[PDB]
């Protein structure tokens, strides 16, 4: 009855979020130069009134007293809705004469700067030249793309036109050609027609024939010469291969250069990895140089006081040759007009202020392209890197839990696990050039990620104009006019404001590093809350979690933790539960009354109680301490089926018990990575008789004091094939399980410890790689221990990639001919400092 | 009072003019000194019930493992069934004045096997068939800890040297007399185990508070810290190009060999970082070989000058206990007919008041001087030869 | 309670400004000769409105 309305309205209240996500999704294509005032306002408050129609559908689906509440809020917004949408229709107007010219490129003029300018763009275009123009020799060679990815402005076109205005009279055709982001076909076309010949196509742009007919008039031109193309700012790659079909005949003695700032379109050229040409940052040295070529004269220590901060300074911008540029041109109008002091207001500044200043934000409109050329659904992603501090490195894991619990994934193909679709988005963004990785975890994954800082503060201030996320920093201590509207809060450094009073409505909060927590701070109040993150802290407090209920993510790593209340299951909709790093050993029964999780970082130390086979949802566990167990507990772990990763040690089973939970990881069909841990024994677990998983790619084993008697026979080539890492440790040594290894497809990461060299005595012995010739096509990573590899398993042509080699070598065969080395194999294979054994 | 340095000259024909006596008393027999009987724990076996049997009502298990242990110290077994007989009580056992009697059920069984040992009623392949067992390297690792505590501790922490205990510098203890088999015979037959179970012990006595912190100990109470301990341990190129969950122990390894090399910051946190610190490099060689650092700091010199201040201060409290005695000895250490009485030994006015000089003098013989160091090494030997010059007269 | 819904109409007066003032800001650049002259009045009635 009373429900009944409520939950009609419910849909048309969801339709209208579809159509207002509609409407601001086609209004943030536009950049905010040609978007008039007043449109600009209407979204404002659009945005505004859809956050409160998400919190209250989302608060109507974690409830079903209530009713009544839930009522008057949906009734008072549509009235909201209702009175904001003729204050449009009042005040608006069309002015047929308004016709102002479309904006000319930011980055034309840059194109027309001097040559003698740009210093250490050297031994960058003369390796450029000979890693294409090494096969001019002999001008016969097929044709091939060397394409070029980088990130911001690190200087793509500049390199591009470098060398092309070297090598140029040894070619009969060419053209310089760029491609904006929502390109013309036809233009393009027409572009590249006037740069080959200005006479016969000199009015080349004025006839309007079609797609097709000057596509067959520009291969017709291309007979029987080597045209040496290059076509720059290409996005978006469906539009590449237009053109490509274009350049469809055989031509020897000519290529063809491409840039982007994509490279998950380059791969989409050269067909081969040695054909991409990454460029990178400039070095501190050639970075200095050319910062003091602008401001100081000829000399640099006059100053001799300043030059500290110089340094502090020209590191804020890494080694972008247009960020110092724009600096150097900011920082001196004539002659140093300012010193050291509001140098330190200006290094102040970056990280929260300093983009809003005069001839600066003609550089940054270079750098929100890549931002606008986003999709949707990722435009949320990239803001949401403004919560962390400026320099702190971030793990790619908290990234998608954190969106994930958010609600910025989703999806209705139900062929999704809804992780890797997460995953997907984070490989998505670095691809595009906007984000660093660095390191490998043990997922096999990339580790953690970091931002570059002047597109940090500037996403930074993209998400302040609105309420997206709020600072709390000291060099900038401001705070919105309006406490009622925020969402996000990402305190820092600053430990002095940290006033609760108005935010009723509070999305997520997260501290960083600081001891303010607690003891100035409550979050009881916040009668809503999507995530919570206090890492880092130290509290021993959180046994208020009862009072909420809308909880998703709940990080806790490092925050001295003695307990957590028996009555957390009332947190039914909850995603991550981290606990690594806490003082509880311990956990209460009330887990098994939770319905959903998929990854559960818990500590081994940490008790487990039973009925764990309830969380049939749960996707990923790490670290199980396997101790004192009895067979059913053992046996509810193959029920649940939706593993991908799980990590395990223990002490205390070493029974038929490992057989019997041998067979039950059979029973899971998802997993990708697994390793086990257990000291100083034989393995007791694993039998020559169990079916693998079809899926794994990592398998590693951490323990090095226990052992296998010899290499497993279930792991052949036929099962799992999808092997990029080993990690195996083994009793005994066979010159057979490596000609077996070396039957698998990929296998990326080996590492192989012979226990009885380095336990009994024994010699190390020479394996010998009979069968086959290569058995090796990708591994880059190989490591032998205690066991001899010697460089002639094979000439050069097996193990095309392999970057890195470790073996035992003894002293005895010094005098021997079974170490016949000297010659350069296909890999970086120069590099390595052998162990050797007297 | 401000004690000035005894400064003396140990020389030749002078190493024996104290030693001598040294040689024969009751105190050093079952020590060395830097400048460098089987009665005694009978009696102990047979007083092994003294209080027993007043508390036996629950109390009952003590007394029934006490007779079967007095009956296993003097019956004499082959070794290959001596083991499974007093392993019976060792494996059976699993847990406040109950673990008292607990400890020296399970401390003076194992003596046992050391007095046969050497004896060579034990063969010594027979040992080591079984050191190697892993339980009894964690129960002996708990156990030494145990008994150093409940004894020891309390009059350790009047003296002011509680936070002077050094767990690498355990066995040169008189009563802990049986443990150089145990670590020299290992180290020369399996080397990775006695550094292993050094790393074990250390953990344990992090938790039971011999250098007790509000902070976790990232490098011990887990495996996997091991895993790559070991992993370093065969394989001379692994720290210039080190791997994951490898860089992390590096940067807590470098943090607190900062914190180490700093002066202001707290000194107790201090001497916490220098335990394990201490303990890793013994145990694993060449694991904070920072090559560069360490000569621009002296470190290499500043960690053996800190280590032997600890030596002498054991020596000087091993004196302190020594004096008053003349029970500060420990409980169940010395029995009541071989107790010490009250009176004044003419002996000591010749070879420990004069021993006390040599003693200073060698402490400040070699020892560099730094203001890190002085808040370390001069300080507390300032302070402890103070404390030394106004006790031996009375 | 009745200074609470006085306080709630005063930021949408605040936002009806800010279009004001947009729409103000539109119609001023253009010359007053393409301008007709019904626009003319319908801007001076809205100017007149800002200031109340
Ligand atoms: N060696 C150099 N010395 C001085 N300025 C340089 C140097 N190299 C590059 N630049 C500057 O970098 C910018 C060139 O940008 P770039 O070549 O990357 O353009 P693009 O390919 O059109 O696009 P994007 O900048 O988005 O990658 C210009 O501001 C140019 O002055």
């Amino acid at each position: 009855t009373l429900e009944k309305k409520v939950r009609k309205g419910i849909e048309s209240l969801i339709t209208e979020l579809k159509l207002m996500q509609a409407v601001l999704s086609k209004v943030s294509k536009v950049p905010a130069d040609q978007l008039d005032e007043g449109v600009k306002i209407w979204a404002g408050n659009v945005k505004e009134l859809s956050y409160q129609m998400e919190d209250i559908v989302d608060a109507f689906m974690v409830r079903v007293k209530d009713l009544h509440r839930i009522s008057a809020a949906l009734e008072e917004v549509v009235l909201q809705a209702k009175q904001l949408a003729e204050l449009r229709q009042r005040y608006e107007q069309e002015m047929r004469d308004t016709s102002a010219n479309t904006s000319v490129d930011p980055r034309m003029m840059a194109l027309y700067t001097d040559v003698t300018e740009l210093v250490g763009i050297e031994e960058t275009r003369d390796k450029l030249i000979n890693m294409l123009t090494e096969g001019d020799d002999w001008s016969k060679h097929p044709l091939k793309t060397i394409s070029i990815v980088g990130f911001g402005g690190l200087g793509k076109t500049t390199l591009a036109k470098a060398a092309y205005d070297k090598i140029k009279v040894q070619f009969d055709c060419g053209a310089f050609v760029s491609v904006s982001r929502n390109p013309e076909m036809k233009k393009v076309l027409k572009d590249i027609l006037y740069g080959l010949d200005k006479v016969k196509y000199e009015n080349i742009h004025n006839a309007a024939r079609d797609e097709k007919y000057l596509i067959d008039d520009i291969i017709e031109f291309l007979n029987d010469k080597r045209y040496l193309i290059v076509i720059d700012d290409i996005w978006n790659e469906k539009a590449w291969e237009l053109i490509k079909c274009a350049f469809s005949k055989k031509s020897p003695g000519s290529r063809l250069i491409t840039t982007t700032r994509n490279v998950s379109v380059s791969e989409a050229c050269c067909s081969s990895e040695d054909d991409i040409y990454r460029m990178e940052p400039l070095s501190n040295d050639v970075s200095r140089t050319l910062f003091c070529k602008r401001i100081f004269s000829q000399e640099e220590g006059c100053p001799q006081e300043l030059l500290k901060v110089s340094e502090e300074i020209l590191k804020k911008c890494g080694g972008v040759p247009l960020a110092i540029i724009t600096i150097a041109s900011l920082l001196a109008n004539k002659g140093h007009i300012k010193a050291k002091d509001e140098w330190y207001a200006l290094l102040s500044s970056i990280g929260h202020g300093l983009t809003k200043n005069r001839s600066l934000e003609q550089m940054k409109k270079i750098l929100l392209f890549s931002y606008y050329d986003l999709p949707s659904y990722l435009k949320p992603c990239l803001l949401y890197l403004s919560i962390f501090p400026e320099d702190r490195e971030i793990r790619r894991a908290r990234l998608i839990w954190r969106w994930i619990s958010e609600g910025f994934v989703y999806s209705e193909k139900q062929d999704i696990s809804l992780y890797e679709l997460g995953d997907s988005y984070f490989n998505e963004l670095v691809n595009r050039s906007m984000i660093q990785p660095i390191g490998i975890d043990d997922e096999g994954k990339v580790k953690a990620c970091r931002v570059h800082d002047m597109v940090l503060d500037l996403i930074c201030s993209l998400s302040s104009e609105e309420n997206f996320v709020t600072i709390l920093d000291d060099p900038r201590r401001k705070m919105p006019n309006s406490e009622s509207k925020v969402r996000r809060l990402s305190i820092q450094n600053s430990k002095i404001d940290v006033d609760t009073t108005r935010m009723e409505h509070m999305r997520s909060v997260t501290v960083f590093s600081d001891n303010v927590v607690g003891k100035v701070l409550d979050i009881s109040r916040f009668k809503v809350l999507r995530v919570l993150d206090l890492e880092g802290c130290h509290v021993s407090d959180v046994g208020y979690v009862g009072n909420l209920l809308h909880l998703r993510y709940l990080g806790l790593k490092g925050t001295h933790v003695k307990d957590l209340p028996m009555e957390i299951g009332k947190l039914q909709f909850l995603l991550t539960l981290d606990l690594r790093g806490t003082k509880i050993e311990v956990l209460p029964w009330s887990v098994v009354q939770l319905r959903r999780l998929m990854c559960l970082y818990v500590d081994y130390g940490m008790k487990l109680p039973s009925g764990i086979g309830n969380l049939t949802f749960l996707e990923v566990l790490d670290d199980l301490g396997l101790s004192d167990v009895d067979l059913d507990f053992v046996k509810e772990l193959g029920r649940l089926t939706k593993l991908r990763v799980l990590r395990l040690d223990f002490h205390g089973f070493d029974q038929s018990m490992g057989k019997a939970l041998e067979e039950s990881i059979s029973n899971m069909y998802k997993l990708d990575s697994l390793d086990v841990f257990v000291n100083r024994g034989l393995i007791n677990c694993l039998s020559e008789h169990w079916v693998p998983p079809p899926r794994l790619c990592r398998l590693a084993f951490p323990s090095k004091r226990s052992w296998f008697k010899t290499l497993p026979s279930w792991i052949n080539p036929s099962s799992l094939p999808l092997l990029s890492y080993l990690d195996i440790t083994l009793f005994e040594v066979r010159s057979e399980d490596i000609q077996l290894l070396g039957t698998l497809p990929a296998l990326v990461y080996l590492e192989i410890w012979n226990y009885s060299v380095f336990e009994e005595a024994h010699e190390v012995e020479a394996p010998v790689l009979s069968s086959g010739a290569a058995l090796f096509p990708c591994a880059t990573e190989c490591r032998f221990i205690g066991i001899g590899a010697v460089p002639s398993m094979f000439p050069q042509g097996a193990a095309p990639r392999l970057k890195r080699l470790w073996f035992t070598f003894p002293a005895k065969w010094i005098s021997s001919e079974n170490i016949g080395l000297g010659m350069r194999h296909l890999p970086s294979l120069q590099r390595v400092v052998v162990d050797v054994i007297s | 009072v401000n004690f000035p340095f005894p400064k003396k000259m140990i020389t030749e024909s002078n190493s024996k003019d104290i030693r001598e006596y040294l040689a024969s008393t009751f105190p050093f027999e079952q020590q060395s000194t830097i400048l460098d009987q089987l009665k005694f724990r009978q009696e102990n076996l047979a007083e092994l019930k003294d209080q027993i049997i007043l508390s036996l009502g629950n109390w009952q298990k003590l007394l029934d493992y006490t007779n079967k242990l007095d009956e296993l110290s003097n019956t004499k077994i082959s070794p290959e069934e001596f083991i499974e007989e007093i392993q019976k009580v060792l494996y059976k056992v699993k847990l406040k004045l109950y673990s008292q009697f607990n400890l020296s059920i399970q401390d003076f069984a194992l003596q046992i096997i050391h007095s046969k040992y050497k004896s060579n009623q034990i063969s010594q392949n027979d040992l080591l068939k079984l050191i190697t067992e892993d339980e009894m390297l964690k129960i002996l690792a708990k156990t030494k800890v145990l008994t150093y505590k409940m004894k020891y501790f309390d009059s350790a922490s009047k003296m002011g040297i509680n936070k002077y205990i050094s767990t690498e510098m355990m066995d040169l203890d008189w009563q802990f007399s049986h443990y150089k088999t145990f670590n020299d015979a290992l180290k020369k037959n399996k080397a990775s185990d006695s550094s292993y179970l050094g790393w074990l012990t250390h953990g344990y006595s992090i938790k039971y508070g011999l250098s007790p912190n509000n902070e976790r100990s990232m490098f011990f109470q887990d495996g996997r810290k091991y895993a790559e301990l070991y992993a370093f341990s065969k394989s001379p190129h692994r720290k210039i190009i080190p791997g994951e969950h490898l860089k992390d122990l590096l940067a807590k390894i470098n943090k607190s060999k900062g914190i180490f090399l700093d002066q202001n910051a707290l000194l107790d946190k201090r001497i916490y970082a220098f335990h394990e610190l201490n303990t890793l490099e013994t145990h694993f060689p060449g694991i904070t070989s920072s090559f560069t650092d360490d000569l621009k700091s002296n470190y290499r010199k500043k960690m053996e000058s800190v280590s032997l201040t600890c030596q002498v201060l054991q020596e000087i409290g091993n004196i302190h206990r020594f004096i008053e005695s003349k029970t500060e000895y420990g409980l169940f250490s010395i029995p009541k007919i071989f107790s010490i009485p009250i009176d004044y030994k003419h002996g000591e006015k010749e070879n420990l008041v004069s021993y006390v000089d040599f003693l200073y003098s060698t402490a400040h013989e070699r020892i560099l001087q730094d203001n890190s160091i002085n808040q370390l090494c001069l300080d507390p030997l300032q302070e402890s030869l103070n404390r030394i010059k106004s006790n031996i007269p009375v």
